[PDB]
């Protein structure tokens, strides 16, 4: 089946390993200039963006930072061992190591450079790793920008690996499987103190998909049903179908020349149907998938088998119409004719089931008592080991309800059927006799069903929610008759390997569900906090559903995806993702202001302002802040398209600051500055009513300028009427950028803990139930 | 006060109606109300205070629901219900005694005991039923 | 100077759809006492089909109201409300299509579309008034010229 | 507009019309398409305007 392939193909979680330190910045050599703009012989190292690709426009900058958040989440590891990143520092006095190779490249470049101070070279020569083998720790020197250091330190200090030992592996098994005397567990390895593992995230459904997402819940329950069917054990040593058919024929006294109801009693009795019924019942209860009853009213054996089925299975497991039809057939074919009561005229849509009316109307104590039990047999909602489970009545689990049903049936057999021909009573008696010749087998079968159900229920990790599903699983009542007539004395219980496989599939699905929820929640919350008002989030949710691997997103409308978005939006963000986003939020302004492609704005003043002195520029018309200037937001202007204010300010020469991520032209020409070209780039705003084409001029006046002699020969400090709202790069201080990154020296991470557990079963003949008695007790 | 009265009324109805041999249809609504009370009180810790010589008493509710399976109530059902009813009656009597021995000048109509103050929270409003006294 | 037929403000902001949602959410919780249960389930699931599109229906109501107001700004003759002889037949299946297929793509009248609509309305109104003037002038002249 | 195929399959799955006993099983979801949605939008706004 394709559904089973999709569900069992899910892998636990791709474990992420870090191979290099995450870096947004790198050192870079730049020429420096004196206060008068003359080039100094020495160069200087500055922090620059490694990949300077920030876009134009504030909205696109926030989009860039959402994309960077996605990148960091991708690069964040589950664990880290720094020795894997460690490389030789060739200038180390002790021939030690540093992390990563990028740090080694920086160290080599700084050490070999002739302009480096000898103190920096001493410091590089002192850079080596320290191993504390007793604590299983190692520290490595690294050269990182403060933001790079923050991110990498967060990765180091928030790894997902935990210590692994034999006790943890054993406790990974569900508590009910360990508490079961029918299974013997064994291990042949002592896991070392350096063993590690990653816990699955088994949080219970935060989206409550069982509530109002009926199509998605139908898909989930169908997947669960298919998996449960795959794990439900097969019935062994069933009674021979031919022998049982012969015995049933002898008991029914089939007559060749007469048309008889009893003939149909043999319809559809085979081992395939028996196994199908067993699997359907246990799988439907495990997945909590609604069942539908299929039967032919002319088959009275189907009705007696349905009496057993409604005795043992809580009636909310059946779609209401099918349950009502089956109960009405039972009442009008067996019970009321037995007691001489007028046929029940049952209305479709009655608030009461036929059995409730019959219970109120039947004066026989045994029949009415069994009717009352069937009416009130419900699942019990119980949280066991943190998972909500649907638990059967203890009298179902031990099989005493079978005795109550048999008492009712024996009372029915003793009735006279006053208003019926005697052959009708004979047919009903023959059906009851077929059922009651296997009373011990029925008790055994009820106990076996209950035991298999609870044993496989121990392997469910997600809450078992009892809600009627959109579609049903059809259960044929002839299959129930087959199971009742052909079940032998062979006890079949889930294999320990089957239990572990089922539990592992459930854990994989649950962990994937929770991890994808976390991813979607992080992305949605980040996009909301980054004010991405033009972003339609459907894609996110679409991706989310695609990664659950069991839904066909082509069948999911957009309204449902946006309802999922609304539910996800209310969940808190996972701690690691939330902290990473907090770092990005805290440092995004500094990351953006480091870009050489964009400026943070342009101040249009209409007075001469002396160009600022900055060693890495000479003279430059940079504004460190927008103080003393009215601010026009370029993003709001582009969104609203109303250019009246900016047009009026430009036409009236009113000083202003146009604020927003802008590209700029770098112009080193002194003549261009004297020509006042930077003030000529704003008339196009008035002409075309567009600011996406705005590209202010950034003057860079220094000795590399062709006409720098004018600055030199006239004691003249350059002045401009326009300034570029921009920041200057931060100097690279080698000593300040050195951080000792600490990690564990070595450990081994393990994926499948149950691989270390070998489990076997006791002899099935000696397998016991919750009440300490054997599951099956017939000879 | 209405929640405390409803607790006492449910307990009185249980004592009067949960009797051996009675039809379950005579108690179905009462059993539903009693199970609602059990659900509402479960997991809640109460303390009846030590004012005067009244002993300080702690109350924990971890009771299972009453059954719905019997057509007529038998002796086992009545005994289990009796155990639960006895604990609840002790709790209600102690809460009433704690409330009776207290008084306030500012708000004398408001609850004075901590147990009745807790029972005035919304989570217990489910317990409330027929107020006919 | 133009009479206009305007909507309740709760329609314009789309808030009343919530009330509709509330109402029909209640209808999804109702027992339908005597109804057969499969038909009841089908009705309740259809009610929920409409209910679960609350955001889409609020957006649709706001879009419809905004488009109506914007195009009504372009009307020049009084919007007189009279029950007409013949009607425009509206299929409720088309209403179902609109309710179940509307996304979140805002579509407003183009400025050129608004100007064209306003120009056509102005031309029709002016021609109406001018032809009234011509007819009245000729009738009055014929009467005052005694053209019996 | 929402994909007509997806919405139609969703509505069919939710309504479960085939499982009912409605004499008109096919006619239930007929007329549900983008053309009908556009026609409804136009008809409503135009009727209110005129």
């Amino acid at each position: 089946e394709s559904i089973l392939k999709k569900l069992e193909d899910i892998k636990p979680e791709q474990v992420k390993k870090q191979t290099k330190l995450f870096r947004i910045f790198e050192p870079r050599q730049l020429p420096v200039y004196r206060a008068n703009g003359e080039k100094e012989l020495r160069n200087r190292w500055y922090w620059k963006l490694k990949r300077d690709t920030l876009p134009d426009g504030d909205y696109d900058v926030r989009e860039y930072f959402l994309n960077l958040y996605d990148q960091v989440l991708t690069e964040m590891p589950d664990y880290l061992l720094l020795k894997d990143m460690a490389v030789e520092n060739k200038n180390s006095r002790d021939a030690g190591k540093v992390v990563d190779s990028e740090t080694a490249a920086i160290c080599d470049a700084i050490f070999q450079d002739e302009e480096t101070e000898g103190v920096v070279r001493r410091f590089i020569a002192e850079m080596r790793q320290r191993v504390q083998a007793d604590r299983n720790v190692v520290n490595y020197p690294s050269i990182l920008h403060p933001i790079d250091h923050a991110f990498n330190e967060y990765f180091l200090q928030h790894q997902l690996v935990e210590p692994l030992n034999n006790d943890i592996i054993f406790n990974y098994i569900p508590e009910r499987i360990r508490n079961d005397v029918n299974y013997i567990l064994n291990m042949d390895r002592n896991l070392p103190s350096t063993a590690r593992y990653i816990r699955p995230n088994l949080l219970q459904d935060r989206l409550n998909l069982h509530d109002n997402f009926e199509s998605l819940w139908d898909t989930i329950t169908t997947s669960n049903y298919i998996l449960a069917r795959s794990v439900v054990p097969d019935l062994k040593e069933l009674v021979s179908t031919e022998a049982q058919i012969q015995k049933m024929s002898q008991d029914l006294q089939l007559e060749a020349l007469t048309i008889q109801s009893e003939t149909q009693f043999l319809t559809g009795i085979n081992s395939q149907a028996a196994n199908d019924c067993f699997k359907t019942l246990i799988a439907a209860m495990l997945s909590q998938r609604t069942m539908s009853l299929d039967f032919v009213t002319t088959n009275y054996m189907s009705l007696i088998s349905g009496m057993w089925l409604l005795t043992v299975v809580p009636n909310d497991m059946f779609i209401r119409e099918s349950l009502v039809a089956c109960q009405l057939a039972i009442i009008n074919t067996i019970i009321y004719p037995a007691f001489g009561m007028q046929r029940m005229h049952y209305r479709n849509g009655d608030p009461q089931t036929p059995f409730q009316i019959a219970e109120q109307q039947i004066q026989n104590f045994q029949v009415a008592n069994w009717l009352h039990f069937v009416n009130n047999n419900q699942f019990r909602q119980v949280v066991i080991d943190g998972v909500l489970n649907q638990v059967l009545n203890d009298n179902i689990r031990n099989g005493h309800v079978v005795n109550q049903l048999m008492e009712a049936l024996m009372q029915l057999s003793r009735q006279q059927f006053p208003t019926m021909p005697v052959d009708y009573k004979r047919s009903i008696q023959r059906g009851i006799l077929l059922l009651s010749n296997r009373l011990g087998q029925l008790v055994d079968l009820t106990r076996l069903l209950a035991y298999n159900y609870e044993t496989l229920m121990a392997c469910i990790t997600m809450n078992m929610q009892h809600v009627q599903t959109l579609t049903t699983e059809k259960l044929q009542l002839t299959s129930v008759t087959s199971l009742c007539m052909l079940i032998g004395n062979a006890t079949v219980i889930p294999s320990p390997q089957t239990l572990f496989h089922y539990y592992n599939v459930n854990v994989n699905f649950h962990s994937n569900y929770n991890e994808r929820i976390n991813d979607a929640v992080a992305i949605i919350t980040a996009a909301n906090r980054l004010n991405l008002y033009q972003k339609k989030m459907k894609s996110i949710v679409e991706d989310f559903l695609k990664r659950l691997q069991i839904f066909d997103i082509s069948r999911v409308p957009d309204d449902q995806m946006y309802r999922l978005r609304d539910r996800l939006r209310l969940l808190p963000v996972e701690i690691r993702r939330l902290d990473i986003f907090n770092l990005i939020l805290m440092n995004m302004e500094q990351i953006e202001r480091a870009s050489d492609k964009i400026a943070q704005g342009v101040i249009i003043a209409y007075r001469d302002m002396q160009l600022e002195r900055d060693e890495m520029y000479g003279y430059v018309n940079i504004a460190r802040n927008l103080d003393g200037f009215q601010q026009i937001n370029l993003e709001e202007l582009m969104r609203t398209g109303d250019y009246a204010q900016i047009t009026n300010m430009l036409l009236n020469n009113q000083p202003v600051a146009l604020v927003g991520a802008l590209p700029f032209i770098t112009d080193s020409s002194v003549i261009s500055l004297v020509a006042k070209l930077d003030a000529t780039v704003f008339a196009q705003i008035v002409k075309l009513r567009k600011v996406d084409t705005l590209k202010p001029i950034l003057y860079k006046i220094n000795s590399d300028s062709n006409d720098f002699y004018l600055v030199a020969n006239y004691d003249w400090v350059p002045t401009s009427t326009t300034k570029v709202y921009k920041q200057i790069p931060q100097q690279f201080d080698f000593r300040a950028s050195m951080h000792m990154l600490t990690s564990n020296l070595t450990f081994t991470v393990y994926s499948d803990l149950l691989a270390f557990v070998s489990a076997d079963t006791v002899e099935p003949i000696n397998a016991v139930a919750f009440d300490n008695m054997r599951i099956m007790n017939e000879l | 006060m209405d929640v405390l009265y409803s607790l006492s009324k449910t307990l009185k109805d249980a004592r009067d109606k949960i009797v051996e041999g009675t039809l379950y249809s005579n108690v179905s609504d009462l059993i539903q109300q009693f199970n609602q009370m059990i659900i509402t009180m479960n997991g809640n810790e109460f303390q009846t205070g030590g004012i005067g010589n009244l002993p300080i008493r702690n109350w924990n509710f971890d009771f299972g629901l009453l059954g719905t399976t019997l057509l007529n109530l038998d002796a086992n059902y009545v005994e289990t219900a009796r155990n639960t009813i006895d604990y609840f009656v002790d709790f209600v009597d102690n809460v009433c005694m704690d409330e009776m021995v207290r008084e306030s000048q500012r708000n004398g109509i408001a609850p004075q005991s901590d147990s009745l103050r807790k029972l005035s929270g919304i989570k217990f409003k489910r317990i409330n039923f027929d107020n006919s006294s």
